[PDB]
RNA sequence: AAACUCCAUAUAUAUAAUUUUAAUUAUAUAUAAUUUUAUAUUAUUUAUUAAUAUAAAGAAAGGAAUUAAGACAAUCAUAAUGAUCCUUAUAAUAUGGGUAAUAGACGUGCUAUAAUAAAAUGAUAAUAAAAUUAUAUAAAAUAUAUUUAAUUAUAUUUAAUUAAUAAUAUAAAACAUUUUAAUUUUUAAUAUAUUUUUUUAUUAUAUAUUAAUAUGAAUUAUAAUCUGAAAUUCGAUUAUAUGAAA
């Protein structure tokens, strides 16, 4: 098991895929740039990394907006909608779809995740 | 009077027949040779990737046991690989009768001289 | 010479039946490939006609 | 575990390649491949010699998907229009730079294996790059070397150097005394902590010693440049440099590797690419006049205007996008005076010889032996194979159960 | 009713100065089958017979429309006639809103829940048919996303064609190569090999785990674009991020 910034990774996992899977705010394109910047070859796996290289990943990850910081940006944008009294803000408060979806049927996911304190 | 004129080889010894299957059509040139086949100017293995399509083309020649006695220049258009391969099969059988009209009965019995009528039917 | 030769068989009835049972969605070529590859592995271990 | 020690767990293509299914094959006694006595083996199926098999297995001459598991050992038909024609040009032509072409499955790899067999017999040192995709797919480590100004690939280089050592006769390698002194960092786990470096003095150590140097991954690029330089300066032993699936190199100008700016790395910025194209272009000249460079394309790779233009088969179209036309590769190929040898398709008599060998190997189905006349079988299999394609011939015989 | 008739299919003639090219075609006319014959067997109303098989000839194998009654259903937002009611309003126009609300329930679809199956790549370009383009179809090129290029999206520009001519539009699957979590069935370091794109040996390669991954793409944040006078309720597309249920 390789631990980067608390996240645990299985040795066989490909670094560029693992980074975009466990870290909030990092996708496929962002993960590839991090690996390219650190000199990791495209299909290198976690078990190959050395401790100096594990620290380099944590350094580059700590200079980005990820995890709590990224999640806070979404929670604060949603809160602003409620503060100004916009139609979208009310939908977030009522746990209803906010993008024009019909509610006579379906709308189950919006009733499950839409909230001012969105995860 | 009748509307049928005896079919004969052309000035270059070639028997020309047309065949149709589904939406595909094939015009083949059969001449006495050594078993060389060309489909739209391309090698048989190149144009037809499926071995079952290749075996369909060879079947009429296998019935008269003349697989190595003729050169075939097949030109095909329309439909897909199966329609074209079987349209070529039908056209070779119709072109082989000129070389020996005594083998028509064997070709008919094998089923290679019958035009397959099945086509995509608009649901009714 | 041909009068006494049986018309060669267009296809093997058993193999054609097995192929169609494997086949789904009209993908006969894949079904034929699977059967041929399986029968190729039978020959390479038994060295008899699969 | 679900997988037992002998369970067949891989896919079909890897199982046939790796499952050792030739063990049950019947031993047949065939003549041996010898170009010096080709008159006795022309148009006949031959096995390779024991010295040739050992070298060709270490070079990667035999590949998967060649139905090699049907026979005890890989066999080849000595052909007049392909094998004899190519080997005579290789012995006579002064330039000795060839690229083998032909339709997919025509037998381009087998021809290259027969050229490797000739080289082994004729006391030559063979450097083979069987699968160039391994250094272009981005699945092994890469590092930038400041002294070479190239991206070196240590993991790949370690495998390549061992292949050059295990596939070639030690006596030939020992004959080439070193021309310069070399110093490398010591990675031998026995004395690495005692001796910081390993020195190779000139006129005392040989190229055999150079191929056995255990160095650190960061100094392995400088070891590959020394090996090539030593083999290109000596005039004692001819060097046969071969690259199979060269079409991959021509059509993949940019590797999967990315630099620190997330920019894909040009293939000529890799040492393997630079080294390969230096030998082909003529930049790296070999002192011995019997040294050759045989390239072979593969039908598994995409095609574009690069190779046809380099060979003079089509005019240069300047408005073709770089993804379909690489003008730099064309310049390198034309600077090296590389000539094309198109592998012809099999004739009906050659098909007869191959099908007669297959009958003796017991690989033919009972529907092609019982109740079928021999002449009918040859004509049918010559028609179903596209009039000569060796791969379509084998498939029609052993992989067509319909 | 059936016959007949038309369509399809096979064939013949005619037409095309074979660059509007697909002549392997187009569409006018005609012909063909509701097939025919011999033979053996089994039945029969046993004869000039059906069911069968055998042999021979044949391209011949599929559809369409079709009478009048009787009994019954629908407002037809798919046409009427009368009666009946409104006539400063139950008629007419404008602005905005609604028809898109959301507890539960039901119908019909779409995409999924991985290895007989998904994802990439395939340029002298594998292989279609039927349609559309004067209230238009929009090529190639260039620019940006964006990276050598390709790919995808939009912008710039508006070539050709109002068409068997040019455009929408290089069909797709197929096939080949590569890759693929669960899976220590992997990967890596050494050594090893006559499996070398690979074998074997020794070490490390995590645990968690009936479970949701490199499956899945719902939901959501931000930025940009398209149509339109206008995209807030309430449209479409793209990028980065998010990654639910199953
Ligand atoms: N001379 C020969 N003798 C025996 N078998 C041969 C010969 N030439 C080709 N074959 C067989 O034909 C098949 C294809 O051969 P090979 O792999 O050399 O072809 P290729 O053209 O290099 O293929 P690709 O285009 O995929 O690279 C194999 O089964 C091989 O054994
Ligand atoms: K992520
Ligand atoms: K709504
Ligand atoms: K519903
Ligand atoms: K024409
Ligand atoms: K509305
Ligand atoms: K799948
Ligand atoms: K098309
Ligand atoms: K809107
Ligand atoms: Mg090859
Ligand atoms: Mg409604
Ligand atoms: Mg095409
Ligand atoms: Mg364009
Ligand atoms: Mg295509
Ligand atoms: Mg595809
Ligand atoms: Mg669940
Ligand atoms: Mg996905």
């Amino acid at each position: 098991v390789v631990h980067i910034l608390g996240k645990g990774f299985k040795g066989k996992e490909v670094i560029k895929i693992a980074l975009a899977s466990k870290f909030y705010g990092i996708g496929k394109t962002t993960a590839e740039k991090i690996c390219s910047k650190l000199g990791l070859y495209p299909w290198m796996r976690m078990h190959q990394l050395s401790e100096p290289q594990i620290m380099s990943i944590a350094s580059e990850l700590s200079t980005m907006t990820i995890e709590g910081d990224a999640r806070a940006i979404v929670k604060d944008n949603i809160a602003l909608k409620r503060k100004i009294g916009s139609y979208s803000g009310m939908r977030h408060t009522l746990h209803l779809p906010v993008r024009g979806q019909h509610t006579r049927n379906n709308a189950k996911t919006a009733r499950k995740l839409n909230k001012i304190d969105r995860r | 009077s009748n509307n049928i004129k005896i079919k004969t080889l052309d000035e270059f010894g070639r028997s020309i027949a047309v065949g149709k299957r589904k939406s595909s059509t094939a015009k083949v040139f059969v001449v006495r040779g050594t078993g060389e086949i060309l489909v739209n100017g391309r090698q048989l293995n190149d144009y037809f990737l499926k071995m079952k399509d290749r075996e369909s083309i060879m079947y009429p020649l296998q019935v008269i046991e003349s697989v190595g006695k003729y050169n075939i220049f097949a030109t095909t258009s329309g439909g897909g690989p199966t329609g074209q391969a079987e349209s070529i099969m039908h056209a070779i059988a119709k072109a082989l009768v000129v070389f020996n009209p005594l083998l028509k009965s064997r070709l008919h019995k094998a089923g290679v001289l019958t035009r397959d009528y099945r086509h995509v039917e608009r649901k009714k | 010479a041909l009068k006494s030769v049986p018309i060669p068989p267009r296809k093997n009835a058993t193999l054609d039946h097995i192929t169609n049972m494997i086949m789904r969605h009209g993908k006969k070529e894949k079904a034929q490939t699977i059967l041929s590859r399986a029968l190729y592995l039978v020959y390479c271990q038994t060295r008899q006609d699969p | 575990k679900r997988v037992t020690p002998g369970s067949l767990y891989k896919n079909w293509t890897n199982t046939t390649h790796t499952a050792q299914l030739q063990q049950t094959a019947v031993p047949l006694a065939l003549p041996i491949f010898n170009f010096d006595d080709i008159s006795k083996t022309l148009n006949k199926v031959v096995s390779y010699s024991n010295k040739q098999y050992k070298s060709l297995h270490h070079l990667g001459s035999f590949k998967k998907s060649q139905f090699n598991e049907l026979f005890q050992k890989p066999v080849c038909l000595v052909r007049e229009d392909a094998t004899n024609s190519f080997l005579k040009k290789l012995v006579s032509h002064p330039v000795k730079k060839f690229i083998i072409t032909g339709e997919p499955g025509v037998g381009k790899t087998v021809l290259l294996s027969q050229a490797h067999a000739y080289a082994v017999d004729s006391k030559q040192i063979i450097i083979n790059i069987s699968y160039p995709e391994l250094f272009l797919n981005g699945r092994n480590d890469f590092s930038y070397d400041d002294d070479l100004k190239l991206f070196i690939q240590p993991m790949y280089l370690k495998k390549l150097i061992r292949k050059i050592l295990k596939a070639n006769d030690p006596a030939l390698l020992k004959s080439i005394e070193l021309s310069k002194d070399y110093k490398f960092s010591n990675a031998n786990p026995k004395n690495a902590s005692v001796k910081p470096f390993v020195t190779l003095n000139k006129t005392k150590n040989t190229v055999l010693d150079l191929l056995s140097v255990m160095t650190h991954p960061h100094n392995r690029g400088k070891l590959m440049k020394a090996i090539i330089d030593e083999l290109s300066v000596q005039s004692k032993v001819p060097i046969m440099f071969t690259v199979d699936n060269f079409s991959k190199v021509l059509t993949t100008a940019y590797s999967a590797y990315r630099n620190t700016e997330n920019k894909q790395i040009y293939s000529l910025d890799l040492q393997m690419g630079k080294l390969m194209m230096d030998i082909i272009s003529g930049e790296t000249k070999f002192a011995n006049g019997e040294s050759s460079t045989i390239l072979a394309i593969s039908g598994v790779d995409r095609t574009n205007k690069t190779l046809p233009v380099a060979l003079g088969k089509i005019p240069v179209d300047p408005y073709v996008t770089r993804y379909h036309y690489e003008p730099k590769f064309v310049e390198l190929l034309q600077k090296g005076n590389v000539t094309e040898f198109e592998v012809p398709k099999l004739n009906k008599q050659e098909v007869n010889e191959l099908i007669d060998y297959y009958k003796q190997s017991n690989v033919l189905l009972d529907k092609d032996i019982t109740g079928k006349k021999w002449e009918n079988l040859i004509d049918e299999k010559y028609f179903l194979s596209g009039n000569g394609n060796p791969r379509e011939l084998l498939k029609s015989l052993v992989l067509s159960h319909r």
